[PDB]
């Protein structure tokens, strides 16, 4: 068996939901803002936000919502996991005692179901009669909002209409209705039903059913004065209300789809638009009174506000400002103004909130000789690419560095003082039969610049044709000082390459430190490439000089160093190629059978592969021979997103589940086929995304610092800012701190009155299995947040084992101690 | 894809144990022996007509490559059995066979086990099944005496005494070498012309096609009287070499 | 020849690699030096030699040699290891099966989640496992491991079924006695769970059936370590066990010993709403809890579901992709 340990050192930074009510207080304006797995409570005030509290739940939050049913003075939170845990939460106050409620709980799952394609939806009617879930194809979840109902209990009517794009609840109707797009052969179309509690299904809705756009994405539910709904697609707007319909096809939203909205005015009168490319609109409901005293919408007219980070949800707040939660990059606050600025923005920053954003990759460096490491992530996507140096100083010195662009790979070259960068950005087909870019970004700014003019697949005779304003990749290789962090050289790849792997090294007895990078010819047509280069770089006085380069029939997704050979993964295969003394690249082995060989790791003469549904195997080069030997492979399937070897036994995968787990060799070679069974000992339910797992530390090291109970430090980035830290345990260490665990959460009470156990539990979709041979180190960690009596309740009869001394009890000090001991090893 | 495992008469003068100086007499008796051991050690221990049957179709076949000289034969028997056994899932545990084989055989002829009659048994499996090429399934005259019995209609008495008598000549040709000769349904339509002559009746009758007197037509295509003549000449040969006659 | 088993060597094949887990015994891969084709090996180890060579191999070595059909995997040939000459005595080397290698299993395509089947390769997918157990069926023979690994699918959208080992043969006119809880618990049947031990050819339809809901639900239908557990989760689907759904429930050996919670109502068609209805029709077929009046592999093939696809288009499902 094995056992490990798992602690967040940076939490989830990207914003994944964010609604606004008045949740603390009858009174207060609050903002509550979601990140994965956190719940961040703020107040509204003339300046900015006041924070109030922060909770974590044990689990993904995917459904967040305020409401306020009659009888309560204040809003009520509705939280809905990515696992079907459902809860109603209220805040409460004593003073200076801030806690959470958990008014109702329970677990929503269908035994019986198919997950839909745009994820769970949920939405709470306007009279807070029931509460509204879409989980899965063909079913509607109905919650109704009783007073008995503490265990939220529910019921589902079938649906005909199999695939829903998105469904609100309208305002102003006789009963609780919805308006949903639906997708059909025939195209898209609109739809009411109204909901019924007493007979526990849909009748016929108020209006009637209209062909949409066929990109149809978004329904917004228009408040009182207007009544019906407003349907955002990729070309055009449309109001629909019974007999009533409205369309606008403004050119200006065609450039960019639309992603958000939020509504600015209660009564309906104007809405906030965002879309991809970071663009901030407003939509206005222009009203028309009629003598009757009635109003109606008279026409809808957008108008562009400004730019703003690309946002995953907005939320208008007071005045004239706005939050801008942003996923792909850093979140805002802007003020939005009535009088434009002289470059014509009515929109002006007021705050930035660092957000991670994805971390594609990233690698530990010593820029300062320091014994210490500061981490270098590739951050970011589009125009909010970004290089981000992180260095422990208690909190975490974060730089930014902008690129403007989409950032890649990562890899640091000492004997040039600067980093490789693979970077990505998009142009756009124009009217010269070429493209041109949205905005000017770091391979466009770089100081040198040079452009690959390999000939190796210009005999092409493969037609791809281009249709003004598609949308291309434009790849570059930046090379980025250590110390100005300024891009010194850019090299663009050949049109429709794509950069996939890069390395920096010396090999065989070339004296030279190389940039390599390995690409992939992609065009639309192929499911697969079948064509791509391995390019040799040296980057010298300034210039980016191409030394050689090796034609692949593939792509090359991963490449790493090995013992002055290049290891390298082209589609199927692995290769490993030697560097003559004519400085070319020459094939020596190849092995053969995985389906995609992703990623790639080694320690020594072993290399473990990392497939797209095979899991890990693990390799041996075996010198003596001149070839590969098939060692072990995991035989449960599981889909990879980065592996890493632990240690010569252990290796750690990442499966696209947000599950972690480690495998090791049966070490019973009693039969060559046991060992060759690679079995998971380790399993555990993170919860975030892993890109990149990289050995190192961001911890100061002087020499000084007293050994932690933890061997090993594998630092891994995560697609939602997360940071984390994986490292080993002894056996006794473990059983101590798992023990531990089992006391905590006796004693801890969660939010939503989520089991810890289950959060942790493996999961995919078919399989759900219980944590083994993990350590949720925040856990751990929390036990010096709980009041003392809790304290002392959980050592209670606590023994230690294989010490000292054998049989040892536990004090709530000893333990404050020990645990204060594992928040040094972050 | 399935192997043939059918020889002329003729080709048997080349067996393996002829090569070697055996004589035609010799293999012969020597073939009956091995079968009749099989036979009866397996219905000592109680087993279905097939699984003898197919433990001794076994043994024919793996004497067509091997001589008796190299290759005692009631150890290969036993072997025989013992695989058919689990083949026609009638399974027996080795030890037992071994048991049953020891009551019938003297103290000679056990002397082909050798020290330890299990392990030289056990030995010879690998050498059977590549010798059968791991032809596992065969089919046997008895199904066919049956299915073509009854489609037979007529006095339930007369069809009785010529499907026992059929029987008994199938269970007879077993310790000959028709087995490799011609295959199971020609047999199992010779035992009934074979005991129709011997009791006088008439089989045509009995059919559909009462007027069609080649009756075994309908039954297996394109068969001469020459061979069903040459398999009962092969029967009733047993018969006279022997001190035993027609059943009757 | 093509015909000459058993002594051909294993040299002639390189092994590759272990491609996975068997019913009985761990599965390779390798090409042969003289054909580049790639093959499957499954090794039959005599060393025990308590019993001499082992049945359950003899079983699987008996059926595949008659069983030809396209959605059925064909063994090419036996092979062996290095003899020893002139000692035959001595020779401890095992044999090998060879067998069609197959590019992809369902179990490995199913659980990484990639794939993503539509309807119509549904349709493709169980026309053809379906007429292989037709066929199989039709010849009296019961397979009795339909499981997802078992299940394998070329990348062309041909499916074969694959480890016969734990089959045998089905006496209909005769009942015999038999090794009672055979299949996999997600996918056994009904009459196994009680103890049914005379099992009917239905175990495997119940099984295809379980199979055919998960592939609509990207999920298996009924997990569970316990088998009353199972029997729970079956009942809240299908119905519980009962005299009127199954007259001769009562005569099965557990039928008062396990018990479900509740009586259960049978709400398959409520809770697999979203199934095509064609398909809904052939699942709750293929899901009855009595044996007798579950459907059969040929009226599986006369559905409207399976009637009319036609096996030249093979569908293949979505494998995966670069940008995947
Ligand atoms: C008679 N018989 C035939 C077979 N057989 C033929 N091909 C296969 C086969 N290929 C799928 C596959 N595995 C891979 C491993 C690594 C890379 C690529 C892979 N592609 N998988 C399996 N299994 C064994 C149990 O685990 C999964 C299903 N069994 C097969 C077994 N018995």
């Amino acid at each position: 068996m094995s056992y490990n340990y798992v602690v967040t050192a940076q939490k989830p930074t990207a914003v994944n939901g964010c609604v606004t009510g008045h949740f603390t207080s009858a009174e207060d304006l609050n903002l509550l803002i979601a990140k994965n797995t956190r719940l961040e409570i703020y107040v509204v005030t003339a300046e900015g936000l006041r924070p109030v509290k922060e909770v974590g739940m044990y689990g993904k939050i995917a459904v967040m919502e305020l409401f306020r049913p009659k009888g309560e003075s204040k809003d009520l939170l509705f939280i809905l996991t990515a696992k079907y845990n459902a809860c109603i939460l209220e805040y409460k106050q004593s003073g200076e005692s801030i806690d959470i409620i958990t008014r109702a709980h329970g677990n929503v799952q269908d035994r019986i179901g198919r997950p839909s394609e745009t994820g769970i939806i949920g939405i709470i009617d306007p009279e807070c009669r029931m509460i509204g879930l879409r989980l899965y194809d063909g079913l509607f979840k109905v919650i109704p909002l009783d007073r008995d109902n503490k265990e939220l209990k529910a019921f589902n009517i079938r649906l005909e209409e199999l695939h829903v794009i998105d469904v609100k609840f309208l305002y102003g109707c006789q009963a609780p209705t919805i308006c949903f797009v639906y997708q059909d052969p025939q195209g898209r179309h609109v739809k009411t039903y109204e909901v019924s509690l007493r007979e526990k299904e849909f009748n016929k809705g108020p209006w009637k059913q209209e062909n949409v756009e066929a990109e149809a994405s978004m329904v917004i539910a228009v408040p009182e004065p207007f009544g019906g709904a407003i349907i955002i697609g990729q070309e055009s707007i449309t109001y629909h209300n019974g007999d009533k319909y409205l369309a606008i096809a403004p050119p200006i939203i065609k450039q960019s789809t639309i992603v958000c909205h939020n509504r600015v005015d209660p009564n309906g009168s104007r809405y906030l638009l965002g879309d991809m490319e970071g663009r901030l609109f407003m939509l206005l409901l222009e009203k028309e009174e009629q003598m009757d005293g009635t109003v109606t919408l008279k026409d809808l007219r957008v108008e562009l506000l400004g730019e703003t980070s690309i946002a995953e949800c907005l939320t208008y707040l007071d005045n004239g400002v706005v939050f801008v939660g942003s996923r792909l990059g850093d979140s805002q606050l802007v003020k939005l103004n009535v009088d434009s600025n002289e470059q014509g923005s009515y929109v002006v920053a007021m705050e930035t909130f660092t957000n991670l954003g994805p971390i594609v990759d990233m690698c530990v460096v010593d820029l300062e000789r320091q014994g210490q490491g500061q981490l270098v992530t590739c951050s970011g996507a589009f125009k909010e690419g970004s290089l981000r140096i992180i260095r422990n100083g208690q909190k975490l010195h974060i730089r930014t560095v902008p690129l403007y662009e989409s950032p890649r790979k990562i890899c640091y070259q000492e004997v040039s003082q600067c980093f490789g960068v693979l970077s990505s950005r998009i142009e756009v087909q124009d009217t010269s039969g070429g493209t041109t870019a949205l905005r000017p970004s770091a391979s466009t700014q770089a100081l040198s610049s040079s452009v690959s003019s390999s000939k190796l697949f210009s005999s092409s005779t493969a037609p791809h044709e281009t249709s003004f304003g598609e949308e291309v990749e434009v790849h570059n290789l930046l090379i980025i000082d250590q110390h100005t962090f300024e891009v010194l050289h850019a090299h663009q790849f050949l049109q429709n390459e794509y950069a996939l792997s890069l390395v920096s090294c010396k090999l065989g007895k070339d004296p030279n430190t190389y940039f390599i990078v390995g690409t992939a010819m992609v065009y639309p047509e192929e499911a697969e490439p079948k064509q791509g280069r391995i390019v040799v770089f040296q980057y010298s006085d300034g210039k980016l000089q191409t030394v050689a380069e090796k034609e692949v029939k593939g792509a090359v997704y991963s490449m790493v160093e090995f013992n002055g050979k290049l290891l390298a993964s082209i589609n199927s295969t692995v290769r490993l190629y030697e560097w003559t003394t004519e400085k070319e690249l020459r094939t020596e082995c190849n092995h053969y059978n995985n389906i995609m060989a992703l990623y790639l790791k080694t320690k020594g003469d072993f290399i473990l592969v990392g497939d797209l549904m095979r899991s890990v195997l693990l390799l041996a080069y075996k010198p003596m021979e001149g070839n590969f030997e098939e060692i072990a492979r995991d035989f449960n399937p599981n889909w990879m997103s980065a592996v890493e070897i632990l240690d010569d036994d252990n290796f750690l995968g990442a499966e696209n589940a947000f599950n972690l787990f480690v495998c090791q060799k049966d070490s019973a070679a009693t039969t060559d086929e046991e060992r060759q069974h690679l079995q998971e000992v380790g399993l555990f339910h993170l919860g975030e995304f892993v890109n990149v797992f990289c050995h190192g530390s961001l911890v100061m090291q002087n020499l000084g610092e007293t050994s932690t109970p933890t061997q090993g430090s594998v630092l891994f980035g995560t697609v939602n800012g997360m940071i984390g830290l994986v490292t080993s345990l002894s056996e006794s260490w473990y059983n101590l701190l798992l023990d531990m665990q089992n006391r905590l959460n006796k004693v801890i009470k969660s939010v939503g009155k989520i089991e810890h156990s289950f959060w942790r539990s493996f999961h995919t979709e078919r399989k759900t299995e219980p944590a083994t041979g993990f350590i949720d180190g925040d856990l751990i960690e929390s036990f010096l947040d709980i009041s003392r009596p809790k304290m002392q309740e959980v050592v209670a009869n606590l023994q230690y084992d294989d010490g000292s001394g054998m049989k040892r009890e536990a004090t709530a000090d000893d333990l404050i101690k020990v645990v204060e001991e594992l928040t040094r090893i972050h | 894809t399935k192997p043939c495992w059918y020889w002329d008469k003729k080709d048997l003068a080349h067996t393996p144990s002829q090569l070697e100086g055996l004589d035609p007499a010799t293999e012969a008796r020597y073939r009956r022996e091995g079968a009749r051991f099989i036979f009866d050690v397996g219905t000592r221990l109680g087993l279905h007509y097939d699984t003898l049957a197919t433990g001794i179709i076994y043994f024919h076949r793996f004497y067509m490559f091997h001589s008796f000289k190299q290759f005692p034969r009631y150890v290969t028997g036993a072997c025989c059995l013992f695989l058919a056994g689990k083949v026609e899932e009638t399974p027996k545990k080795c030890k037992d066979i071994i048991k049953t084989a020891r009551s019938l055989l003297n103290d000679v002829q056990f002397g082909q086990f050798g020290d330890d009659p299990k392990e030289e048994v056990m030995v010879l499996e690998r050498i059977l099944l590549q010798t059968i090429k791991f032809d596992l399934q065969v089919e046997h005259p008895y199904q066919f005496l049956l299915k073509y019995a009854k489609q037979l209609k007529g006095d339930k008495n007369k069809i009785q005494k010529l499907v026992q008598m059929a029987w008994t000549f199938v269970n007879d040709s077993l310790c000959t070498t028709l087995s490799l000769q011609w295959e199971p349904e020609i047999i199992a339509v010779a035992v009934m012309y074979l005991a129709g002559r011997l009791c006088k009746f008439e089989i045509q009758e009995w059919t559909s096609k009462p007027m069609y007197r080649r009756w075994w037509e309908q039954f297996v295509q394109d068969v001469p009287v020459d061979v069903l003549e040459d398999i009962c000449h092969q029967i009733l040969d047993l018969y006279s070499q022997g001190k035993q006659q027609m059943p009757h | 020849t093509e015909s000459d088993w058993g002594k051909r060597c294993v040299d002639k094949f390189d092994i590759i690699g272990i491609i996975g887990e068997g019913t009985y015994g761990q599965v390779y891969k390798a090409k042969d030096k003289d054909t580049g084709e790639l093959v499957a090996l499954k090794k039959v180890r005599l060393d025990n030699e308590k019993e001499g060579f082992p049945i359950t191999a003899i079983r699987e070595i008996k059926i595949l040699r008659q069983l030809i059909h396209r959605s059925v995997v064909n063994m090419k040939e036996i092979v062996t290891d290095k003899q020893d000459a002139l000692d035959f005595k001595k020779d401890k080397g095992a044999f090998y099966l060879v067998f069609e290698y197959m590019d992809h299993d369902l179990m490995g395509l199913l659980e990484s989640g990639l794939v993503h089947f539509s309807e119509d390769h549904i349709k493709s997918f169980m026309k053809q496992l379906m007429e292989g157990l037709e066929y199989c069926h039709k010849k009296n023979f019961l397979h009795r491991d339909i499981k997802c690994s078992n299940i394998l699918l070329n990348n062309s959208g041909q499916i074969k079924l694959a480890d016969f080992g734990l089959a045998r043969l089905y006496n209909s006119e005769e009942s015999r006695p038999y090794t009672n809880k055979v299949i996999t618990l997600w996918y056994r049947p009904p009459e196994l769970l009680l103890g049914e031990e005379r099992y009917t050819p239905a175990i495997d339809v119940w099984s295809c059936g379980c199979i055919l809901g998960e592939l609509f639900t990207k999920k298996p239908i009924f997990q569970a370590n316990l088998e009353l557990a199972q029997l729970e989760l079956i009942s809240r689907l299908c119905g519980s066990p009962c005299p009127a759904v199954w007259p001769d429930v009562i005569r099965l050996p557990y039928f008062n010993t396990m018990k479900p919670k509740k009586q259960y109502r049978r709400r398959l068609r409520e809770e697999f709403s979203f199934i095509p209805s064609a398909a809904l029709d052939l699942l709750d077929h293929m899901l009855t809890l009595d044996p007798s009046k579950r459907c059969t592999a040929e009226q599986t093939l006369q559905s409207d579901f399976l009637k009319d696809v036609e096996l030249s288009k093979m569908a293949p499902p979505d494998l995966p992709h670069w940008q995947d």
